[PDB]
């Protein structure tokens, strides 16, 4: 599990990491000043492009949901390998927009042991809200979590 | 050779492949394919930039400041190279990556000579990458 | 501990050390003074954090997304410190410095644990370097 999660994580930061390029940026204000016969393949690029960001966010998201899966389940199959929670964590608070990671923590990051996130307290508590709160919400998984570990591990 | 310092990427159908390496010139190397001559001819090839990446990176400082050198892509080339029926950012843009490329550098992290050219033969080799490419290359060809 | 991430070195008198080496420093390390038991304690730190690049950097990582974690320079923290009678693009910098450092990249150069060991001794034990330092921060104490 713990190969898996790092191979899928490595995968997507490769990916978030060409969407932040420098490369990226050039192509698109490439794209936008073309924008600016000539119609047709003014059209088709901006077609052409959007689908293109369409698949590779598709992957993006598959590839960040098969990592937060395979992280919960590391996590949960041993404590060799427990400071991978800030990994797990640090996935979870960059992409709570997501429906599908906070499903995946909801059911499954609740049965892992609560001592695994003591020393990301802070950071766990700094990320408190009710903006955002619901069945599916994050801020509402987020104060769950929160206070099953208050309540095991008080002190 | 007008097209340089990857400026295919940033065609509308951008370039998978660093460079062609299609089942006609894997197959035409003989029996052994990529393996054998062309891996080892490869590393040293690699091995010999590597040891003169300071020349070569201060060469191509002088052709990007050059200012007749026209190699920034424009929509005009690259619509004329796919057609069917600041300056001073992208240079420095190019020439990082250019050292990258010259100390090994891929995804930010340190490979070794014949592991980047492991890397830059399965590129080429991929049938996902070609499959992505412009008809008009013949990527099956 | 409230000064970190190279947040001195923002600071109007700039901070050229990377740590404390002074020559007391020295003196109470015995006769042999940097050499020996320190530089290969330094050179076994240096490769445990290296082994543990990726969990250092996501820890980082961690610490500098956190919204009450005012670990950013200042006006009036700065001129409190030395008193006389885009957030994301920082921390982006900050993320990719450290990963440098973690990877042994100093000047754009891959310099080994050995080699980023003796340079940093030799920083912090530069006496031109202590010179401009600032005089509340006592370098030749």
């Amino acid at each position: 599990f713990l190969s898996l999660a790092r191979f899928s994580d490595t995968q997507y930061q490769r990916i978030e990491n060409y969407m932040k390029s420098s490369e990226f940026e050039n192509k698109q204000a490439l794209l936008k000043r073309a924008k600016e016969r000539y119609t047709v393949k003014v059209q088709r690029e901006l077609e052409l492009d959007e689908l293109a960001l369409r698949a590779l966010k598709e992957d993006r998201k598959r590839f960040l949901c098969k990592a937060v899966e395979n992280y919960i389940n590391c996590l949960l199959s041993g404590e060799e390998h427990d400071m991978w929670v800030f990994r797990l964590c640090s996935l979870w608070l960059e992409n709570s927009g997501v429906s599908e990671v906070n499903g995946m923590m909801k059911r499954d990051g609740m049965k892992i042991p609560t001592y695994k996130f003591l020393p990301l307290m802070y950071q766990l508590a700094a990320r408190m809200g009710t903006k955002m709160m619901g069945g599916l919400g994050f801020h509402e998984v987020l104060n769950n979590l929160i206070s099953r570990i208050s309540m095991d591990h008080p002190h | 050779l007008g097209v340089a310092f990857e400026q295919g990427k940033i065609l509308p159908t951008p370039e998978t492949v660093p460079f062609r390496l299609t089942r006609d010139i894997v197959d035409g190397m003989g029996i052994t394919g990529v393996e054998g001559v062309f891996r080892r001819c490869c590393e040293k090839t690699m091995e010999v930039m590597r040891n003169s990446q300071e020349t070569l990176l201060t060469i191509v400082e002088v052709l990007l400041y050059d200012p007749l050198f026209d190699w920034t892509m424009n929509p005009l080339k690259a619509l004329y190279l796919a057609q069917r029926p600041s300056f001073n950012k992208v240079a420095e843009r190019v020439l990082m990556r250019l050292q990258e490329k010259l100390k090994g550098v891929e995804e930010g992290t340190v490979l070794s000579v014949g592991g980047q050219v492991n890397l830059l033969i399965q590129q080429a080799i991929d049938p996902k990458n070609l499959s992505r490419l412009f008809p008009g290359w013949k990527a099956w060809v």
